């Protein structure tokens, strides 16, 4: 039921599904109840996976690292994350990117990165 | 109800067109200060003379006023639910682009009406039949 | 003066959220002695024997 | 605007700084010991005025509560109404607990209420689905709609109730929606018909079938046993050591 | 007739299209039984449909055994109309009215005697008990004779 | 009646009194019934009040107040960053009264907890607050805005496209909301 | 009588021969009332339909052996009859008490297996 | 009759068959749903759970139609029979496609044949673009492309175009019908006079409303009845008098009908037509309608082939003109000796009070 | 041996009836003839449909010209199952239940269940819990007497004080949203106290609002205490004597407007309201003019008990201190392990309440009200029970009404605080 881009795309920043049980967008939104309807008009809030993958990575000297969301009272559960594998650690609960100084000659070399290093 | 030396002076401060168009929409004769302007072309004023809760009072852009055509930010302030103004309100300068550009009023019993779906896929799956050859 | 200044505009690091030093106490307050919930009285029961 | 000349801001007064707040532990059974062996002498000498039809009494904090056979409902509450002794002149409220795993599913609780002596007292017997209880109504006229209720939602007859019809259900109603064994949305439902021009009764269908977290409840017993609190004239003396 | 569902049995206001067909509605001429079904309200379907009667095993998850310590009475679920996702949003749609009802007895006999007054029919499933068995510490370092035949981490 | 023990001092009225006995003159007591002076004395209170400002907001030009703590339109928000505060913990479809959350929840691709669903019945929410109190992230919150009336019952039911459109529109009185009353949260 | 109109004070039956008296009675209140019932509710049937209706729901209890489960068969019949000759009760509701006014018909369980294996459980 | 269904192009259904939330499988666009037929065709598939999409014109005219469904299954959408665009959006997600527009009139922006004719051409080369698999067209009794009256004549051509777009159209002709809101039974029953230029004398067979949804419903379940023609009236045969002498029989009032000749009311009927901007229930081609009797093709599909039997119109009169009935007290038949002695048991007036 | 012992009607259980017994004669002081001739009365339905005095009520009376021989009001047009949907949530998600019972009193109907859930609990509140919901107890009762005294007065054609008194309303409501984020539904009072602390502006608010409000109360009594029309609607009308009110379930106004000296926060006190000070209306003719004049001066004493609720507020937390029964704060929450886990339980599981069952009483603001609780050990209610004061009085309507003039009734109906979310439940 939609040929604009409003009803393909999964958002306005990103084109596919970012779950495996995500339904499509063109499948959602067709059918008779979106025969009559504007399709820039209905909410497509921004894919928050590719928003989070935009932050670079805070590198750190030591091993582990606090993370409570950088509101204080108002972020989330304070929880301490291991940089010791030669990878980007990631908050579980905010998404943001975390490396030890030891691993960035490696993760320089690495051909491309979840997170942008810089 | 304004009274009538209230009346006679914000005619004074506003002159008569000003007057009658006032009298078309709110139906009284209101002058205050401008606090500012919204996205939407809606403009803000604060009066503390005037009468409890009405002290602060918004001028719509639109001859079709709607209630929704407020921004978010001046919705709090209007409804004294802050006293600093959006122009002077600091979390109204973070930086969101992922934050709508243009209002969002409410789009009720129009073609942009929001229409509900599943967002998820079907909890089965059929088997696609494969006849297999003789 | 009514409602002046608005709620929203109260100040938040003014306000503290109280403890009582017997119950929020990081020394001397053991749950155990203070846990009225698994002190509730038994119901006295008497039958005609 | 205009102030008052006498009427300064109170926000404008400063509050008086506040410390270190100590509270006391407090246990908050402990208050009605002092009354614990009043409550065992009324209810001991209610069981010796009655023994025919008081089976046991108990006493949990202030609340004392008089378990009875169901023939014996209107002598009990008699005397409940015109001894000198135990002047309870109202029914704050009468209504019924379910328990299946009982032979007599039905507990039937009345709460009633003292002026004169400023005391509440709660009488308990047993029903079942084809046991009638007494009713009380020719002793409290404030009774008439709780037994009502209660055989509107329990089905529990009263014999001797004058026009013991449904209260709260509609009218054709099928069931009674307090039993355990009753379901939360019922059996059936309403919707108007464009053909019959009116209302129609049709099973039930939800949209969304409702979602029971009961198998969320704690693996573990979270409240224990508690603690007895017989008074000492209540508990049997103790054989001497030699 | 031995088992025979009673093709003709009278319906009610609340029998569906997902209702199963009776073998035996109670009449009120039961031995010794108390037709608790017959007057209940409750409607047909209730005497056609099986319940379980079972103590709730213990989680494989977790130590605690509160709750194990009763007996549950469960409806099982029919073929049709238990669940079905609802077009619009995706939600989970019922005809069954007794999907999400359970029953708590002290003994099996309180839920036999319960399921016997209304007429359900039902399925008693006996609770597997664990097999005793002496634990001692000490066997983790049992001397060996011969070969270790496993060796031991605490 | 009265409590145990003995009578309330002068709990017993003394007798009632015969026409003969009323202190009051007989030229008072005609003049107050053929001049109705206490009706004419409420009239005259009317006209007090007709002096007297009146009450009256021009909504929707003016606004009666609200709190930082009102409960009206669900939202679900973001970290600053842009990600998702929801972590699909299910403590708000768990604590709901009304049972108007219905949640589903995987992996995402980049493996973070992420939901699939997050619809909220609004013709079955209570407004009550539960979900904004039992959320560990402040993830759904309710937002201040109350004018949002539809024309169909369907456009009530919010799924999680619209919700985190709802969070995007109103994240800046979310924030100030959240900032005036996290202290007494 | 004294609270309502078709109030009866709810008292058990001493013995079987008084609660046959009873039973009898309550027929005789229903199918006596069954003219009025239809023009009170304008029901589209005859007397006939509606009578038939009356025995059939006193012959679902024909077989009661037990004297207590007849006083609550017979305290529901007065009530049900009082809230239907007072108008308690609604048209919709008594209209529901016919089965064939629905609109998947009165044969509403399947005729036989294969009916309702072919069908789907019915 | 199962909980599969496969539809003339395949689509296998698999149907959850119960009440409001239930699984119909259906999508259904129904053409002229906001008149006196279209309710029951509309409240049959939505109590079902099937979708069904109603094209309207006027808002407020539709608005009871949505309580047949729940959420989500009855789907409302602008359209002019004129604005194609309208008529293919309303259409395109259907596996059926009812038309029930037509109208006894003509207007200042619809004649008969731009109704009829172009009406059922623009939908019928709708359902064809498309693929739908049934397209159910209902059209009149007498229909006939060869008949003087237009109103039969364009109930004709519109029946030829149907079935030459699309093959396996199902064409239902039902007789004039009564029941609830219908324009036989309450039009008898509440107009003071009638002009009616022929004695009331035309006969036909009338059917109700009621058999006639059910029958359209009855059509989409079995695929047997496309490509076929549906001829759907009562069993016994009546005439505007007889039926007027019931209507009469029932609500206690006398029929007076003017009965100007043809020649002059015709003419007449025209002008109303052109100068009053509703129904009046007289026009020229009405006036020359009264003069045709149904004749019913004997080479056509009947209730038979679905399995109805459908009631006598005696039978429903008494139910639908109940309410029209006087009930006050000054009209009860004079009482009986056995009323005339009870009445001196009472006190008559309240001498206390 | 029941009930097998009835299969076959043995042994039949007295009644009432059995134990009737003849009065003392000696002390005991209680042809075509047209005096013969039957009366017949007319049955009139009154609502929901009809307009009546408020509510959903469906009153079925019985007339004798333009007397009332039987008054059958039908209830249950607002019946919603409450008690039974309580069964299938916990103690934390059926309070918002209460709210809606008598749903212009929500913060005592959120207060009664609190109480007797915090004495299966074995709890004592914090001493400023205890301070705020006295005061927000008594600010309830202003709310709901402004509801019920003036609309009683628009019912009987005083248009004006409902008009004035109801900006009073707007006033206190502002104190509600303040507190909650409600006008009328604050889920506020919560077993452990009260669901977040009042904000540092407050108190300061309602003392301003205090200064004025004795001049709204003296402004309503210039238009009814001494007018001549309101008097000769109200004295006389729906009298119920003392003995009878006891044994009708008459509590609160309905009560002591007929002489007996009784209140329950005067009786069994809770919360605060041993630690203030106040006085308690009661009538001598037990009509509803009694009642009016004992509601008016309740309007006086609640506002002295605010005011000495504003200079009594003492510091300290509002909720219990054990995260086991009350939720952490969210910085706690979301800063030490013990707090997270207290959190989530409590929010998904709920807290447990030892087994037992309690009938705890407060005097609503339309009189006794009480709840009935069973507690199986878990974290729902076995039962939950409410017992509503309007249930009582509409169950008297009868009994007040009989013999009397169908013009009193709407005196009478407004005489009972008369709310059908309390009285079906
Ligand atoms: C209708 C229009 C209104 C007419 C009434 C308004 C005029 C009222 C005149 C005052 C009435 C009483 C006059 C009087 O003399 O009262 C004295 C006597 C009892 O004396 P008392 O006041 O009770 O002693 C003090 C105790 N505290 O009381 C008595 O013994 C009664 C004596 C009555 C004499 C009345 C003479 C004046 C009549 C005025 C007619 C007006 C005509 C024009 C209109
Ligand atoms: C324009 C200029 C100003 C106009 C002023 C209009 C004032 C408002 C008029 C509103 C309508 C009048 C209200 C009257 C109220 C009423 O009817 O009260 C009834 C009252 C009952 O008194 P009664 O039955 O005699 O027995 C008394 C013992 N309890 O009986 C009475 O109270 C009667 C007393 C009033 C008599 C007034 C007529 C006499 C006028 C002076 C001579
Ligand atoms: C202020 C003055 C405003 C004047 C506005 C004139 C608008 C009327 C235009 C009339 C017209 O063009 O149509 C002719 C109309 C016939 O109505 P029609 O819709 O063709 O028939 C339906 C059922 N007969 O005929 C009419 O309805 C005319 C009704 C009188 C005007
Ligand atoms: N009723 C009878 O006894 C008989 C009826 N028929 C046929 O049966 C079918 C249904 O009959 P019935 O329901 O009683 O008829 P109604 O007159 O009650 O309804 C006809 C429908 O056609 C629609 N319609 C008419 N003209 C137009 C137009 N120009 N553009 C768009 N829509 C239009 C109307 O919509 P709107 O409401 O907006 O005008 C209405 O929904 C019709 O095809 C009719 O001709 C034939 C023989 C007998
Ligand atoms: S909104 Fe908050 S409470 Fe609900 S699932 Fe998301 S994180 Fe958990
Ligand atoms: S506000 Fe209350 S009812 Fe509504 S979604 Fe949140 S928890 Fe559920
Ligand atoms: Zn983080």
């Amino acid at each position: 039921t939609g040929r604009p881009a409003s009803a393909v795309m999964q958002a306005p920043n990103r084109a596919e599904v970012w779950s495996r049980s995500q339904r499509p967008r063109s499948e959602a939104m067709a059918g008779p109840r979106f025969e009559q309807t504007d399709f820039d008009a209905q909410p497509r809030p921004w894919a928050a996976i590719e928003l989070i993958h935009k932050q670079p990575v805070r590198w750190t000297h030591d091993r582990i690292v606090a993370c409570d969301g950088g509101g204080g009272p108002h972020g989330h559960p304070k929880i301490y994350i291991n940089t010791d594998k030669p990878e980007i650690a990631t908050c579980n609960y905010c998404g943001l990117p975390f490396a030890n100084e030891h691993h960035r000659k490696y993760l320089e070399s690495l051909p491309q990165t979840s997170y942008p290093l810089n | 109800m304004s009274y009538p030396t209230r009346t006679l002076a914000n005619l004074r401060k506003i002159g008569l067109k000003e007057y009658f168009r006032q009298l078309l929409y709110i139906g009284d004769t209101k002058y205050g200060e401008l606090v500012g302007v919204d996205k939407f072309g809606n403009k803000f004023y604060e009066n503390k003379e005037e009468l409890p809760l009405r002290t602060r009072w918004v001028d719509y852009a639109k001859h079709d006023y709607d209630a929704a055509h407020i921004e978010p930010m001046w919705h709090a302030w209007i409804s004294y639910q802050v006293d600093t103004p959006p122009t002077r309100e600091p979390l109204t300068q973070i930086e969101r682009p992922w934050a709508p550009k243009e209002h969002v009023p409410n789009r009720s019993f129009t073609r942009g009406a929001y229409k509900p779906y599943n967002t998820t896929q079907p909890k089965i799956q059929s088997w696609e039949p494969k006849a297999a050859p003789r | 003066y009514n409602r002046n200044p608005s709620p929203g505009d109260n100040p938040p690091l003014e306000y503290t959220d109280p403890v009582t030093i017997p119950a929020g106490d990081i020394a001397d307050n053991p749950y155990w002695k203070r846990d009225f919930r698994r002190n509730y009285p038994r119901p006295s029961v008497i039958a005609q024997a | 605007v205009a102030l008052p000349k006498d009427a300064p801001n109170p926000r404008a007064i400063p509050r008086e700084p506040v410390g270190e707040i100590k509270q006391a532990l407090v246990n908050p059974a402990d208050k009605y010991q002092s009354k614990a062996d009043n409550l065992h002498k009324y209810g001991a000498w209610l069981m010796s005025c009655l023994p025919k039809y008081i089976q046991q009494f108990s006493v949990w904090k202030d609340e004392l509560t008089i378990y009875i056979c169901p023939t014996g409902v209107i002598p009990v509450f008699s005397f409940l109404k015109y001894n000198t002794n135990a002047e309870f002149t109202q029914v704050s409220d009468i209504t019924a607990v379910d328990f299946p795993t009982r032979e007599m599913r039905f507990e039937i609780v009345y709460n009633l209420l003292s002026v004169r002596h400023n005391a509440r007292i709660r009488v308990k017997t047993y029903a079942d689905e084809v046991t009638p209880v007494p009713s009380i109504t020719s002793l409290y006229m404030g009774a008439n709609w709780y037994e009502r209720e209660v055989y509107d939602m329990f089905g529990v007859l009263f014999v001797g109730h004058p026009d013991l019809r449904r209260i709260m259900t509609d009218y054709g109603f099928e069931g009674h929606p307090l039993r355990k064994d009753f379901p939360l949305t019922g059996y059936t439902e309403i919707r108007y018909d464009e053909e019959k021009k009116r209302i129609v009764v049709e099973p039930l269908e939800l949209t969304q079938a409702f979602r029971n977290f009961e198998g969320g409840s704690s693996a573990w017993d979270q409240v224990g046993p508690g603690i007895d609190r017989t008074p000492d004239t209540f508990k049997l003396p103790t054989p001497k050591p030699e | 007739p031995r088992n025979a569902p009673d093709y003709n049995v009278p319906i009610d206001i609340a029998t569906s299209t997902f209702t199963p067909v009776p073998k035996n509605v109670q009449d009120g001429s039961e031995e010794n039984v108390v037709p608790a079904g017959l007057i209940s309200g409750a409607p047909m379907e209730l005497q056609a449909r099986t319940v379980r009667i079972y103590k709730p095993a213990k989680p494989a998850t977790q130590s605690g055994e509160k709750n194990t310590q009763l007996w549950r009475m469960d409806w099982d679920v029919l073929g049709k109309g238990h669940r079905w996702e609802n077009p619009l949003m995706g939600w989970q749609s019922s005809a069954d009215f007794m999907q999400g009802t359970h029953l708590t007895f002290k003994t099996k006999e309180d839920a036999i005697a319960f399921a016997e007054k209304q007429g359900y029919e039902y399925f008693v499933q006996e609770p597997n008990e664990r097999h005793f068995r002496p634990k001692a510490y000490a066997n983790n370092f049992l001397y060996s004779p011969g070969k270790l035949k496993h060796i031991r981490t605490k | 009646a009265t409590p145990a023990g003995p009578p309330p001092k002068n709990f017993r009225l003394p007798p009632p009194k015969n026409w003969d006995e009323e202190s009051e003159s007989t030229i008072d007591k005609v003049g107050k019934y053929f001049l109705m002076t206490e009706m004419l004395r409420g009239m005259y209170v009317l006209l007090e009040q007709f002096f007297r400002p009146p009450y009256t907001i021009y909504y929707p030009f003016e606004k009666g107040p609200i709190s930082p703590r009102f409960r009206g339109e669900h939202a679900l928000r973001r970290y600053p960053s842009g990600e998702e505060r929801c972590i699909a913990c299910k403590l708000c479809e768990a604590v709901c009264p009304a049972q108007a959350i219905t949640i589903e929840a995987e992996e995402r691709a980049d493996g973070s907890r992420r939901t699939t669903r997050y619809d909220i019945d609004m013709t079955k929410c209570i407004y009550c607050g539960f979900c904004q109190e039992s959320c560990p992230v402040d993830a759904i919150v309710e937002s201040p805005n109350a004018e949002y009336a539809t024309e169909t019952r369907e456009e009530l039911l919010y799924n999680k496209e619209k919700l985190l459109a709802n969070g995007d529109k109103w994240e800046p009185e979310l924030a100030a909301a959240i900032r005036a009353d996290a202290p007494y949260r | 009588v004294q609270p309502t109109k078709f109030a009866v004070t709810v008292r058990q039956s001493r013995n079987w021969a008084d609660a046959k008296q009873r039973v009898i009675a309550a027929y005789r209140a229903w199918i006596r009332a069954a003219p009025e019932i239809q023009t009170m509710y304008s029901i589209p049937f005859p007397v006939s339909h509606i009578r038939t209706r009356i025995r059939q729901e006193f012959e679902r209890h024909r077989y009661v052996n037990k004297l207590n489960v007849v006083d609550v068969l017979l305290q529901q019949s007065n009530a049900d009859f009082q809230e239907t000759m007072n108008f308690w009760r609604q048209q919709s509701h008594v209209m529901a008490f016919f089965k064939e006014e629905h609109f998947r018909g009165e044969k509403r369980l399947p005729s036989n297996f294969i009916t309702g294996f072919l069908e789907g459980r019915n | 009759i199962s909980d599969i269904h496969i539809t003339r192009t395949g689509k296998p259904l698999i149907r959850i068959q119960g009440g409001r939330s239930s699984l119909g499988e259906h999508t259904a666009t129904v053409f002229g749903a906001t008149g006196q037929l279209g309710r029951y065709i509309v409240n049959r598939l939505a109590r079902q759970g099937c979708t069904v999409i109603v094209p309207y014109r006027e808002e407020m005219a539709k608005r009871h139609l949505k309580v047949s469904g729940d959420l989500g299954r009855v789907i409302f959408m602008e359209f002019d029979l004129r604005n194609t665009q309208s008529i293919e959006e309303s259409v395109r997600h259907s596996d059926v496609v009812y038309n029930l527009i037509g109208r006894d009139y003509p207007t200042k922006n619809f004649s008969l044949a731009d109704v009829h004719i172009e009406g059922t051409e623009r939908i019928v080369e709708a359902v064809a673009k498309y693929d739908v698999d049934r397209f159910i067209q209902v059209s009149t009794y007498n229909a006939n492309p060869d008949s003087t009256c237009e109103f039969f004549r364009t109930k004709g051509i519109a029946e030829k175009v149907a079935r030459h777009v699309f093959p396996e159209t199902t064409i239902v002709r039902p007789a004039p019908m009564f029941g609830f809101e219908d324009r036989l039974l309450l039009k008898l029953a509440s107009v003071t006079n009638l002009f009616t230029s022929n004695h009331m004398r035309e006969k036909f067979w009338p059917v109700h409303v009621n058999e006639v949804g059910e029958a359209l419903e009855r059509m989409l379940y079995d695929d047997s009845t496309a490509g076929q023609t549906f001829e759907l009236y009562g069993p016994r045969q009546y005439s505007m008098a007889q039926i007027a002498e019931l209507v009469d029989r029932e609500i206690y009032k006398k029929r007076r009908h003017i009965n100007l000749p043809k020649p002059i009311l015709q003419p007449l009927a025209e002008l109303i037509n052109r100068v009053l901007w509703w129904d009046t229930g007289l026009s020229r081609d009405q006036v020359e309608r009264e003069f045709h009797d149904q004749v019913i093709d004997p080479t056509a599909k009947t209730f038979k082939d679905l399995g109805m039997e459908p009631t006598d119109i005696s039978k429903w009169t008494y139910h639908y003109l109940l309410p029209y009935r006087p009930s006050t007290y000054y009209d009860l038949p004079p009482s009986t000796e056995k009323e005339m002695r009870e009445e001196r048991k009472y006190l008559h007036v309240l001498d206390d009070q | 041996a029941e009930p097998q012992d009835g299969f076959q009607g043995t042994r039949l259980i007295p009644t009432g009836a059995d134990f009737q017994s003849p009065p003392d004669p000696f002390i005991d002081e209680g042809e075509d003839s047209v005096e013969g001739r039957k009366v017949r009365h007319y049955t009139v339905n009154f609502g929901p449909q009809h307009p009546a005095a408020h509510g959903v009520l469906r009153l079925i009376l019985e007339l004798n010209g333009e007397e009332i021989v039987r008054a059958d009001p039908h209830v249950g047009l607002l019946h919603r199952g409450t008690e039974k949907l309580c069964e299938y949530k916990t103690y934390m998600q059926a309070l918002p239940y209460f709210d809606r019972l008598d749903y212009v009193s929500m913060m005592t109907n959120e207060q009664v269940f609190s109480l007797a859930v915090e004495k299966l609990l074995n709890i004592e509140i914090p001493p400023r819990a205890k301070f705020i919901r006295t005061m927000f107890g008594e600010i309830t009762r202003i709310l709901n007497h402004l509801m019920s005294v003036l609309s009683h007065a628009m019912d009987v054609g005083a248009l004006t004080p409902f008009l004035w008194g109801f900006e009073e309303r707007e006033k206190l409501m502002e104190f509600y949203e303040r507190v909650s984020g409600a006008r009328l539904h604050a889920a506020y009072v919560r077993p452990g106290g009260v669901h977040q602390d009042i904000p540092v502006g407050l108190l300061d608010d309602i003392y301003q609002w205090a200064t004025q409000f004795g001049d709204r109360i003296d402004e309503t009594e210039e238009m009814l205490t001494d007018n001549r029309i309101w008097i000769n609607r109200l004295k006389g009308v729906g009298v119920v004597s003392a003995a009878d009110a006891l044994n009708l379930s008459f509590t609160g106004v309905m009560l002591r407007g007929s002489g007996v000296p009784w209140d329950v926060r005067k009786s069994s006190p809770y919360d605060a309201y041993d630690q203030v000070e106040f006085d308690v209306p009661v009538g001598i003719n037990g009509d509803c003019y009694d009642r009016y004049l004992c509601r008016m001066e309740e309007f006086r004493q609640s506002l002295r008990i605010i005011h000495q609720c504003l200079n009594k507020m003492p510091a300290g937390p509002v909720r219990y201190e054990d995260y086991k029964i009350t939720p952490p704060p969210r910085a706690a929450m979301k800063e030490n392990m013990e707090a997270l886990i207290h959190h989530f339980l409590l929010f998904t599981k709920g807290y447990a309440v030892p087994p037992g069952d309690t009938y705890t009483a407060i005097e609503a603001p339309k009189g006794e009200m009480g709840v009935y609780v069973v507690s199986d050990g878990s974290e729902r209610p076995y039962r939950v029970h409410i017992r509503a004061p309007g249930f009582a009085h509409l169950s008297g309507f009868d009994h007040i009404t009989r013999g009397h003039l169908l013009a009193d009734a709407v005196a009478v109906i407004g005489t009972m605080d008369l709310v059908f979310g309390e009285v079906d439940r």
